[PDB]
């Protein structure tokens, strides 16, 4: 059995610019366990990206939350790229601020 | 109605012991973890009020862990011998198990399955007392565990060992397992073109996960063309939601969102732009 | 805390 | 061919009303009203095709159809305030696939002030201040409210509403300008207004 | 009526294109468009019955129109010009038969601008009863205040305690020129509540005027410094002052 991430880019409080806040990328129904996931700002990935302990859910699909600390800023644009055995290439999701 | 429930996974690599990640919960609170990744791995805390606990709980507990990565190891050479499935090629086994308590503080009811390489393969009925195997393979270990009568023994672990950590665990963290917070409601609205528009409801910050999200166009239901995300985690032990639907331009006051939580005081009722 | 039952498959 | 022959039908509440309707139709004509309440769509009242001449239809209004001079005149005995909109009167000939539509009649039925109270009144914002607008109230509908003779003071026409839960109707204007040098007494100026308008401080 | 139309409202600029949506009654088969220009009273653009086109009045090349196997309609204007700006009405009978009353939808308004620069949402104010007409008269009038938006598309309505009440209101009929011979002015539209006096006294009682504005959607480019006006509520309250 393979199952394809469910990817969702979001924040811990709703983004107020030039207030710190916590930048999440949550990667949940996939298997198996083997999986890449990156925080991006403008592009670059982000360094000290710490993530959740491995874990599944009634139904035996993994999830894993990947979050880190950040300031949103009217100029700058968070995304998350995520790579599985599921997937033709990385796939990335931008972070939207109301999705 | 509350909770404990151990969540295992490991993971045999090529060449190396496989990985062994545990994951304790109470309720949908995250309080103990144990990675086979470190030199020296530990129990180690992941809820506040575990931390009341003196050294013996984690000197012991960590010793059963690496006995269960042990297990698991010897499970996953077994289980390559029942598929016919070479040494070499990764494979996962997981494995959950708790006990469901009242309001009471008896057993509501005990849990105990276990999945191999993604598919369900062999679990413990509701009478604690019999096994359900997915496949022919899955017999093999059904007839072993029947023939050493392990049903006594995890009955026996479920019914009593179970239900009195949890006991205690929730006495131990009251003020947090027992509140319950509930979520901060809105809705946003998107202009998606000139003849439709998406009504987007957001629930955030609630715990626990169980919540209801549903549009409704003048008291009827949208079951069908509503767009649900699964419940996901705020990074510090809440939850957030949303629930959005496609509504005809011009016809947008017609719909309405209802939550329901346990921290609610009552089933709230939303709309907008 | 974690079984001290463990059972091999 | 249809003609609705007057632009504007102004009637009292309570009183019979009438907007005229002559069409130019070779032979047995198909005919029609429709009514365009503000803000609203057409909505069809009732048509002549055959049989009786007085036809009775939606909101207790009726037509009188007559071939003598080729009218199809829109009635009804007692006029509602509601009343008030555009009226259209359409024909369809055998081979129209369309209805064929007047320029259509405003209907502008006045409310019948028992108590005229007219005053001028000044609302001061619920947030910040020298934001105020000036409400002038509770005249007979025979007042009329002229537009600012100021290109900066801004004048709403007439407007009545009820207050169903008691039976009371109203007329009111509201006018409000950029300057805050503006005065409520000030106001409504290039209008004439009643002499007994009770105007506080 | 039974007749459905989508949007009400269409803001879009010269030299674009838009698609209006129709739902005829159930059972109708024939299907009727028409323009209602502020200009030129009702005018007569297509018919459709059960899918095939049938009677055609002096519809434009840059005009067409469409029934489905559902049996809905769609009216598309293309290259548009600032003539096109009118009321787009659908309007269905069970067949094509002169005896046959056509049942109108609600119209789709459209409005046809230069360019999408001058497009503005209102800003919206409440006003407080008068305690002169408190006192004098036993009754307390709100007022509401949208101003500076362009066009002048925007809907209105009181909700009090979160219910949206319909007796003591009054609207005018039409937004106001806030600049009355600039040909591109912006607009400003008011409207009133009445209430008992007891009840605006009872400082639990809430009051909340709402202007839905009629902007642009997602899909509009938009490379000007403020922020996009697109279709939005912008709103306004006060409590009950004893």
């Amino acid at each position: 059995i393979q199952r394809t991430p469910k990817i969702q880019v979001y924040s811990r409080h709703p983004a107020e610019n030039g207030k710190s806040n916590f930048l999440n990328c949550y990667v949940s129904g996939f298997h198996p366990s083997d999986i890449e996931v990156d925080l991006l700002k403008n592009g670059e990935r982000i360094e000290k990206v710490e993530h959740s302990d491995l874990s599944f859910s009634k139904d035996w699909s993994f999830y894993l939350l990947y979050y880190t600390e950040f300031t949103p800023t009217e100029k700058d644009e968070y995304a998350c790229r995520v790579n599985h055995v599921t997937l033709s290439q990385p796939k990335i999701v931008k972070w939207d601020r109301d999705m | 109605s509350h909770s404990m429930r151990y969540f295992y996974t490991s993971v045999s690599r090529p060449g190396g012991e496989p990985r062994f990640i545990s994951v304790g919960y109470v309720d949908d609170t995250q309080f103990v973890r144990f990675d086979s990744d470190a030199a020296s791995p530990r129990e180690e805390p992941r809820a506040p009020w575990i931390e009341q606990e003196g050294p013996e709980y984690w000197d012991r507990n960590t010793q059963i862990y690496k006995a269960q990565a042990q297990t698991d190891r010897e499970s996953l050479r077994n289980l390559r011998g029942y598929y016919n499935q070479s040494e070499a090629g990764s494979h996962t086994l997981q494995s959950m198990y708790g006990c469901d308590v009242g309001p009471d503080g008896r057993l509501l009811r005990g849990h105990d399955q276990y999945a191999y390489d993604g598919k369900d393969y062999i679990a413990l009925n509701e009478d604690l007392r019999s096994w359900t195997a997915a496949d022919t393979a899955a017999q093999i270990t059904q007839r072993k565990w029947e023939a050493a009568r392990e049903a006594e023994q995890r009955r026996a672990y479920l019914e009593g060992e179970c239900v009195e950590w949890l006991r205690r665990y929730l006495e131990n963290g009251k003020d947090k397992l027992e509140r319950a917070d509930p979520p901060k409601t809105h809705v946003t609205h998107h202009p998606i073109s000139d003849h439709e528009a998406t009504l987007r409801c957001w629930a955030l910050g609630f715990y626990p996960a169980e919540i209801t999200l549903t549009w409704q166009r003048d008291g009827e239901d949208q079951t069908q063309d509503t767009e649900l995300v699964e419940t996901r985690p705020a990074g510090d032990r809440t939850f957030q939601k949303w629930a959005a639907v496609v509504v005809p331009s011009g016809e947008e006051q017609r719909y309405t969102c209802h939550v329901q939580h346990e921290g609610l005081p009552k089933p709230l009722t939303l709309r907008w732009e | 805390s974690p079984r001290w039952y463990f059972y091999y498959l | 061919s249809v003609a609705q022959p007057e632009d504007q039908v102004n009637v009292a509440e309570g009183n019979p009303l009438t907007v005229k309707c002559t069409y130019s139709v070779s032979g047995n004509p198909y005919l029609f009203w429709y009514v365009q309440y503000p803000n609203r769509g057409l909505q069809f009242l009732l048509k002549y095709i055959t049989g009786d001449n007085l036809v009775k239809g939606s909101y207790g209004f009726e037509a009188e159809f007559n071939k003598s001079q080729t009218s199809f005149h829109l009635k009804k005995p007692s006029a509602l305030v509601s009343d008030s909109a555009l009226y259209f009167c359409a024909v369809r000939d055998y081979n129209n696939a369309r209805l064929m539509f007047g320029d259509g009649t405003q209907l502008v039925v006045k409310p019948n002030i028992q108590n005229p109270d007219p005053a001028v009144y000044q609302l001061r914002d619920s947030k910040s201040s020298d934001k105020s607008v000036c409400l002038f109230t509770d005249f007979d509908s025979q007042t009329n409210v002229s537009q600012s003779k100021d290109s900066d003071v801004y004048i709403t026409d007439k407007c009545v509403l009820d207050m169903r839960s008691m039976d009371f109707k109203s007329n009111s204007a509201v006018a409000w300008s950029n300057k805050s040098d503006f005065a409520c007494a000030n106001a409504f100026n290039n209008s004439i207004i009643p002499e007994d308008t009770f105007f506080p401080s | 009526s039974g007749v459905t139309q989508t949007p009400k409202h269409l803001i879009t600029a010269t030299g674009q294109r838009v698609t209006l949506r129709c739902s005829p009654r159930s059972g109708d088969l024939s299907v009727y468009w028409y323009q209602q220009s502020l200009d030129q009273g009702l005018q007569f653009l297509i018919q459709y019955y059960n899918g095939e086109e049938r009677a055609k009045g002096n519809i434009l090349e840059r005009f067409s129109a469409q029934q489905f196997p559902d049996l809905h309609s769609e009216l598309n204007l293309s290259s548009l010009e600032l003539g096109d700006s009118a009321l787009y009405f659908c309007a269905s009978s069970v067949s094509g038969g002169a005896y046959n009353e056509q049942f109108f939808g609600p119209g789709t308004r459209l409005t046809v601008l230069e360019d999408l620069k001058n497009v503005f949402p209102p800003e919206v104010a409440v006003f407080e009863p008068s305690e002169a007409e408190i006192s004098h008269t036993q009754k307390a009038t709100l007022v509401c205040l949208a101003t500076g938006f362009y066009p002048d598309h925007v809907e209105l309505s009181w909700w009090v305690n979160g219910k949206e009440v319909h007796s003591g209101v009054c609207t005018d009929p039409q937004p106001l020129k806030e600049q009355p011979a600039l040909n591109d002015s912006r607009y400003a539209l008011s409207s009133r509540l009445r209430v008992s006096a007891t009840f605006w006294q009872n400082p639990r009682n809430h009051f909340r005027c709402q202007v839905q504005f009629y902007g642009l959607s997602e899909n509009d480019e938009w490379t000007q410094d403020r922020a996009k006006p697109v279709t939005q509520i912008v709103s306004a309250e006060a409590w009950g002052r004893a």
